[PDB]
């Protein structure tokens, strides 16, 4: 294929993988590992299950598997299962020998140091990569825009994180985590459907409500209007057929599920939701740069894909500036400019930006942490990878 | 509000407990069952309820339980059950009295709406409080009504006939994000006892005989492979139960491993169900570990038991030891990383003299409060807004 | 959860397909390595766990020792189907006839052909059959010492009740 | 008795003039329940303050009505003042004249609304609103000094000589214990610990008060922490869970000397103090170096006085005798100084009375108070 | 809290009805005079027993506008009074000789009549509705749905 640097978005819900200059993931698959189970469920001779089965091999066959996730909240929870994802990623998805290759990895901005350390150790000491770079996921989503300033908010399966950038300087003191994302919204959909008498407690059923959420949920633009369509009308009602063949009815849960991003208290969090987390972040930036951050609020990651989320977010920031800056005086509201950037490709902006950055540093061999540098400095070799 | 005593109705899946605020017991405790017929039309007058419905199966009435898995699902039958509760048993006029009702924490907005229109339009009650049921069961746990005896923080495990739910409450506030429910309770352990009598082809496997074998013969063991082995090692572990048939003759039933294997439904729900898998000690851990960090000692220090299906011999001791194992293994993982011993946490599971009817006794104690009539919907609220007044969830966080 | 084989803690065990040919106490002829007569082996484990395990409806397999315990668990359900109303002597001859008669191995009408591997060579199939025939003859002979423990001319009802408790909804 | 109330940006301190410690000291917090699920008639209410807000905190959202020394919420600050009078001191405030405290370089509207609420809602006979740093000087038995006060929301330097303040040389920094607690909640994420609720903020403040310290030489303590666990300590969470903390113990307080750790463009407290004395005239510059008074709870760290001394002696010329004055009571010194001032004979003519407030309105506080 | 503050009503002004429908090219007193010339002809045609010519003349002009409710209601009073005085056997012969624009005006003003039964007799308006829709088809109601809001 090519001698290029490999780029790997080892995300909490999905792995995405490919090479420098790729305009889209070469492969993308669930970051899941499966073990064989029997469960008072259908069985046939038309398949065979190995003692470890992962990614697409697990997701297509998950009725037969104990499904587990090697990651949660942007951190590796189990490196023994993460080793099985990385084996699968290199040896039977890419079908590559890692020996002496250079690889670009990704993580969110406020992880434990042990996550990056043991992840780089694994690249040098299981796979024998010749060099590694680890990039902050949301600065890659800005490389995908071809853009040097704006506040970039990335919401995936594990974490929602925000990174203000101005004139290519990253405002590291302003970066933050909202510990609500696509998995919390999926756990909330299970909780809301449980009030309707449905049950989804099997490890294989989490991917079923993920696909249901991803098909049927949307962000209410106006809560009292969606509550009116919900309580006065049947128009929000929708049928979903599970891979069982069972049919379930879903109504208010379609707007009530993703509302936990804009109202985290619905999932028990005390943090402010997306609009107020983004506003408190921009409003903490210096006076001379606030306008440039409001004129480029860059959305990223799969949990930014709910229908109406850009519309609600733009409105709710105008509405929050009107409360907290103008104190309810209409006369200056038309002068406040905000622009949500909401590209079609934005679920993959971290990969697409990693494929840009990995090309920009492909020839600059000193930019990567080397295997020869790792084996003499250990974890102190990673002090190259920013502050 | 009126100066007349509030009327307390805990309508469970198995049993309805009916009475007046401030009494030392419910006035009635009888099954939540209706017996119905299956030139003027009067077949909606001809029904019976409770103990008097159980007497009517031989007279050709069809019995039904209008509450199943904690939720009302037949509003015709629940309206007739309430009118007969009010006018036969409680012998009261709704226009003179305020009512305390109950339902599970999950229960649909639709159920509280349907409940309010029957109470305010069919019966025309003066006012209605629909209580969060296991929050009342915390208040029944006090040693006396005096403020110095109150323990406003505790986990409550309620297990009745139809559903079991674990509720964290702290400083008197319900942490609704942390509610856990297991869809299995006292009826599913009866269907399991019944299924085991039926697998042995015993002379009787009627539902009353499987029920009576739970109440009298069943208990919670430490471990079912050790207890199966004890039923080889010791011979008087098998009991003989004498039962009388529907057509009025004697029978004798050998009762065996269902004595320990049937209460194991709570500690291994993979025995009961394909659809629920997490055992009750792990499910109580998930309630306290999802709950805010400053209330976790208080929630483990006071795990109140509630509802009839928590009364199995050795149940609270199995829950306490298995949860203490989960809790200390999690604390020791942290001591072994840090190189310093903790203070630990005491896990206390609390069984108490009012445990059988803790929701009703709590409802009685809370309806005695001077403020109570201000927490009710009054019929004057219902005349303005209708049944929509009761629709909003009390226990969970609402959008809007 | 359900109970798994203590012999999953063993290592470098002989194997065919992905059955473990575990150490076995027996007097029947075949390939299985003689266990210690003083210690529990997989058949003392398989019968001791069976009447708990047959109630669970979810089971995750840790390795080839559990694949062996499952095949035994399914064969105890077959034996308790075959045994009913017999004298102990008639039951020994009926359940040896059941153990000996031609059965499907994994890789052939086998009920769990997704969870078990086919035999790794044309010769691995013969060692898998000659192990499974010896195992299930011993498993039949050992079960009868429990179901005819207290009386000898009728099978104990405290064992015959599991005859319809179909483990994980699977049967041979 | 006059009352003395220190309007602490994180910690209210209240008592009677001529007493030698606060009668009451408590969090400047109002807490509100984050759950609508309730027990009827059960002693259960719309807001909690002070020690009720701390003891109930797991189910509350906690907010301080003061941020950076400025009252941002007046409806909750009047609950805090109501609680100081009617619940902590157990007095009717209309019987007692009240000394209040203020930070230098605050909004004038803060001091106007603070005199207005005291006469118009608490009905006091008389009141006064002193700058905190001159009270901390009067608490220490001296008329010359440069006072480094450091509370929850503000830190400020006031040069004062022969009882005359030098207001052109005053420095103020919007960095103190709130910002150090924020930065500790931030850097504890690197150990893998997530603290995000307004209740967990109070746990991390307790970690900070119990275990954090000022490094005497920071890059040597960093090299020490990289070499050994002898620097690491353990903390018992309210969960019974054990937390381990290492270089975060001294990286947290280093922010006070290196504000750029939180992205803030400022001099650290050494350079701020140096530039404050260096902005005073050369004859006074001889003396205040021997009288660097430290005040407020953010000056309470282990090692802070020795490192404040080793830093300020590298900026000052080598002929100077430098002293850091850091009493063990420094947490309360602005209150102890207010207790002294409200007890002085010559102070009784310079209160603001209810009569001259009725004759002038709330703008009178700018002609009566420094 | 911020969620309830209407920002859209001031940051994105929506289309008005006069952006969809063209402005009336006549003043309020100019249309009020034009109708005040027609109502006496419509009344007079009832007294001579020529109520069919009473409608044909009244229908030659129609008032519209949110500034003219008084003269619109006076025109509707005359319209319902004229329709109430035409014999039910004359309706089929009259409807088939109306233009598509006269039919559109008849079905529009029977709709304004049906909206106010305490003033207007619905029984004759429903009889006119049956016959106008039977002869001219469904499209005449479709033209009323699509019609201007200040008719
Ligand atoms: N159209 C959609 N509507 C709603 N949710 C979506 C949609 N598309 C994807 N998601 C959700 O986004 C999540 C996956 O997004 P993404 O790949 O960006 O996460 P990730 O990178 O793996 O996670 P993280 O960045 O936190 O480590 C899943 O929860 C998925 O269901
Ligand atoms: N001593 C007991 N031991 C075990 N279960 C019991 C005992 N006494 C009653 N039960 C069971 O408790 C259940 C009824 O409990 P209850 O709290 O009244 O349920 P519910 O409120 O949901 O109707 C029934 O399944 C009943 O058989
Ligand atoms: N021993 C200590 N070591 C470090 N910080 C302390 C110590 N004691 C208190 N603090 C800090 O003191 C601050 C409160 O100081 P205080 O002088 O009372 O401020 P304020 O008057 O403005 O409310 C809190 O942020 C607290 O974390
Ligand atoms: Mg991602
Ligand atoms: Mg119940
Ligand atoms: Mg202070």
């Amino acid at each position: 294929m090519e001698s290029a640097p490999i780029v790997l978005d080892n995300g909490t819900g999905f792995v995405k993988v490919g090479y420098a200059k790729d305009n889209f993931p070469r492969f993308q698959f669930p970051s899941i590992v499966g073990r064989p189970i029997l469960r008072a469920e259908e069985k046939t001779g038309n398949v065979q299950i190995k003692d470890v089965m992962v990614g697409d091999e697990a997701e297509a066959v998950r009725s037969l598997l104990q499904v587990k996730y090697p990651m949660e909240n942007g951190i590796i929870r189990d490196f023994e299962e993460m080793n099985q994802l990385w084996d699968y990623t290199f040896f039977e998805k890419l079908k590559i020998d890692p020996r002496g290759r250079k690889i670009l990895l990704t993580e969110p901005p406020m992880n434990p140091v042990a996550n990056r350390e043991k992840m780089c150790e694994t690249m040098f000491e299981r796979y024998g990569f010749g060099g590694v770079y680890v990039a902050i996921q949301a600065v890659l989503s800005l490389y995908a825009q071809g853009l040097s300033s704006g506040v970039v908010v990335d919401s995936g399966d594990g974490v929602t994180h925000i990174v203000p950038v101005y004139e290519s300087v990253v405002l590291n003191h302003l970066v933050g985590r909202l510990d609500v994302a696509g998995r919390d919204a999926t756990r909330y959909l299970i909780s809301l459907l449980l009030r309707k008498g449905y049950a989804f407690n099997r490890t294989a059923d989490f991917e079923t409500v993920r696909e249901m959420k991803e098909k049927l949920c949307y962000v209410s633009y106006d809560l009292e209007l969606d509550h009116k369509l919900s309580e006065e009308t049947t128009v929000l009602m929708r049928n979903y057929t599970l891979p069982d063949g069972r049919v379930i009815k879903v109504g208010s849960e379609r707007y009530e599920c993703p509302e936990c991003l804009f109202q985290p208290h619905l999932v028990g969090s005390e943090q402010p939701g997306l609009s107020e987390f983004i506003f408190d972040t921009i409003q903490a930036a210096d006076v001379d740069i606030r306008k440039y951050l409001y004129r480029a609020i860059v959305l990223s990651g799969g949990s930014s894909m709910y229908a109406g989320l850009p519309s609600r977010l733009e409105k709710e920031i105008k509405q929050l500036w009107f409360e907290r800056v103008l104190h309810g005086d209409p006369a200056r509201l038309p002068n406040f400019k905000v622009k949500i950037e909401d590209a079609p490709r934005r679920r993959h902006a971290v990969f697409i930006g990693g494929a840009v950055l990995a090309d920009i540093m492909a020839q600059n061999d000193h930019m990567w942490v080397s295997k020869a540098e790792w084996e003499e400095y250990g974890v102190r070799a990673l002090d190259k990878l920013g502050p | 509000a009126s100066f007349n005593v509030p009327i307390i109705m805990d309508n469970g899946t198995g049993y309805s407990k009916l009475g007046y605020a401030g009494n030392d017991a419910p006035s009635y405790v009888f099954p939540t069952v209706i017996a119905t017929r299956s030139k003027r039309a009067t077949e909606d007058l001809d029904f019976f309820i409770g103990n008097d419905a159980l007497k009517k199966a031989s007279a050709g009435y069809s019995l039904d339980y209008p509450i199943r898995h904690g939720q009302i699902e037949n509003w015709d039958h629940m309206e007739r059950f309430w009118q007969q509760s009010l006018f036969k048993y409680l012998r009261c006029e709704p226009e003179d009295h305020y009512f305390l009702l109950t339902e599970p924490p999950l229960n649909p907005p639709e159920n509280r709406e349907n409940t309010a229109e029957i109470m305010f339009e069919s019966f025309n009650c003066a006012g209605l409080y629909i209580a969060v049921q296991a929050v009342l069961a915390l208040a029944a746990s006090w040693t006396s009504s005096k403020v110095t005896d109150r323990s406003l923080t505790g986990t409550v495990v309620d297990s009745g006939d139809g559903v079991t739910h674990i509720i964290p409450v702290a400083e008197g506030y319900v942490i609704g994000s942390s509610i856990k429910t297991m869809p299995l309770a006292g009826r599913d352990v009866t269907y399991f006892v019944q299924s085991l009598l039926r697998d042995r082809n015993e002379p009787d496997s009627s539902l009353k005989t499987a029920e009576r074998i739970k109440e009298e013969c069943c208990y919670v063991c430490p471990d079912i492979v050790k207890e199966f082995s004890r039923f080889d090692r010791e011979p008087d572990r098998y009991l003989k139960y004498a039962s009388e048939s529907i057509t009025g003759h004697s029978t004798t039933i050998d009762v065996g491993f269902e004595r320990f294997l049937a209460p194991e439904i709570f500690f291994n729900p993979e025995i009961a169900s394909s659809d629920f898998l997490t055992p009750l000690p792990e499910l109580v851990d998930n309630v306290v570990q999802s709950s805010p960090i400053d209330v976790r000692k208080g929630l483990y220090k006071n795990i109140v038991l509630s509802g009839g299906s928590t009364l199995f011999k050795n149940f609270g001791n199995r829950l306490q030891r298995d949860l203490k194992r989960i809790v200390d293994e999690r604390i020791h993982r942290s001591e072994m990383l840090s190189g310093a011993k903790s203070g630990g946490v005491d896990v206390n599971v609390i069984s108490h003299k009012r445990q059988r009817n803790a929701v009703w006794f709590g409802g009685s104690l809370l309806a005695q409060t001077p403020e109570f009539g201000s927490y009710c919907h009054t019929k004057a609220d219902y005349e303005e807004y209708g049944a929509s007044i009761a629709r909003r969830y009390q226990i969970f966080g609402n959008s809007l | 959860p359900a109970y798994h084989s203590s012999f999953l803690s063993l290592t470098d065990v002989p194997t065919t397909g992905n059955i473990a040919m575990l150490p076995l106490k027996t007097k029947f002829r075949g390939p299985a390595y003689p266990a210690d007569e003083s210690q529990m082996d997989i058949i003392d484990e398989c019968i001791g766990l069976f009447r708990a395990n047959c109630f669970f409806r979810n089971f995750e397999i840790k390795g080839p020792a559990d694949r062996t315990l499952i095949y035994g668990t399914l064969f105890i359900s077959e034996c308790l189907g075959r045994v009913n109303g017999l004298n102990y002597r008639d039951a020994e001859r009926q359940l040896n006839s059941l153990a000996l008669e031609n059965f499907s191995i994994p890789g052939s009408g086998f009920p769990l052909n997704a969870l078990y591997a086919p035999p790794l060579s044309p010769q691995d199939a013969e060692i898998m059959r000659t192990y499974l025939t010896q195992f299930r003859q011993e498993l039949a002979y050992r079960l009868l010492s429990h179901v005819y423990a207290t009386e000898k001319d009728h099978p104990s009802k405290w064992w015959t009740c599991f005859s319809k408790r179909r483990f994980m909804n699977k049967a041979l | 008795t006059a009352l003395v109330c220190d309007n602490g940006s994180g910690l209210v301190k209240a008592g009677f003039a001529g007493d030698d410690a606060p009668r009451a000291v408590f969090p400047s917090i109002v807490g509100r329940p984050r759950h609508q699920g309730v027990m009827v008639g059960m002693g259960q209410k719309d807001s909690y303050v002070g020690d009720e807000a701390q003891s109930k905190r797991g189910i509350l959202t906690l907010k301080y009505p003061i941020e950076h020394g400025i009252i941002t919420n007046w409806d909750d600050m009047e609950k805090i003042w109501h609680h100081t009078f009617y619940n902590e001191l157990r007095v009717a405030p209309e019987e007692h004249p009240t000394l209040l405290t203020e930070a230098p370089l605050n909004p004038k509207a803060n001091r106007e609304k603070m005199t207005q609420i005291m006469f118009e809602t608490f009905n006091v006979p008389a009141m006064y609103v002193a700058i905190q740093a001159v009270l901390s000087l009067y608490a220490s038995g001296r008329t010359t000094g440069i006072v480094l006060d450091s509370g929850d929301g503000v830190t400020h330097n006031v040069p004062i000589y022969e009882g005359y303040a030098l207001p052109h040389a005053i420095m103020r920094l919007d960095l103190a214990g709130r910002d150090l607690t924020d930065y500790l909640m931030k850097i504890l994420t690197e150990r893998g610990y997530s603290f995000v609720t307004t209740a967990e903020r109070e746990i991390v403040r307790d970690i900070k008060e119990k275990l954090c310290y000022v490094a005497l030489d920071f890059e040597n303590e960093m090299a020490t922490a990289a070499s050994s666990s002898s620097l690491e300590k353990s903390y018992e969470l309210p969960d019974g869970q054990v937390i381990t903390i290492g270089n975060e113990r001294f990286r947290c307080p280093e922010t006070l000397f290196q504000p750029s750790f939180i992205g803030m463009e400022s001099a650290g407290i050494h350079e701020t103090t140096y530039n404050s004395i260096m902005k005073c005239d050369i004859d006074i510059r001889k003396d205040l170096y021997a009288n660097n008074v430290m005040s407020g709870g953010t000056t309470m760290y282990p090692g802070i006085a020795d490192r404040m001394q080793k830093e300020i002696t590298a900026l000052a010329p080598s002929t100077m005798k430098i002293k850091i004055i850091a009493p063990p009571e420094r947490k309360y010194s602005v209150w102890i100084g207010g207790s002294i001032l409200a007890s002085l004979s010559t102070f009784q003519q310079m209160w603001i009375t209810k009569q001259e407030y009725d004759e002038a309105g709330p703008s009178i506080v700018h002609r009566k108070c420094f | 809290t911020f969620r309830t503050l209407d920002v859209d009503s001031i940051t994105e002004p929506v289309l008005t009805e006069q952006d969809i429908f063209p402005i009336r090219n006549e003043t309020a007193e100019q249309v009020q005079a034009a109708v005040s010339q027609l109502i006496p002809q419509a009344r007079s045609a009832i007294q001579t027993g020529n109520a069919l010519q009473g409608l044909k003349t009244l229908l030659s002009y129609v008032p519209y506008g949110n500034d003219v409710q008084e003269v619109r209601t006076q025109y509707l009073n005359a319209f319902v009074d004229v329709l109430s005085n035409i014999r039910a056997a004359d309706i089929p012969a009259f409807v088939k000789e109306c233009s598509t624009e006269e039919i559109d005006n008849i079905v529009n003003f029977i709709y304004r009549g049906l909206a106010n039964p305490q003033a207007y007799n619905s029984s004759v308006l429903l009889n006119w509705h049956e016959k106008v829709v039977e002869i001219s088809g469904i499209g005449c109601i479709v033209r009323v749905l699509n019609s201007r809001p200040d008719l």
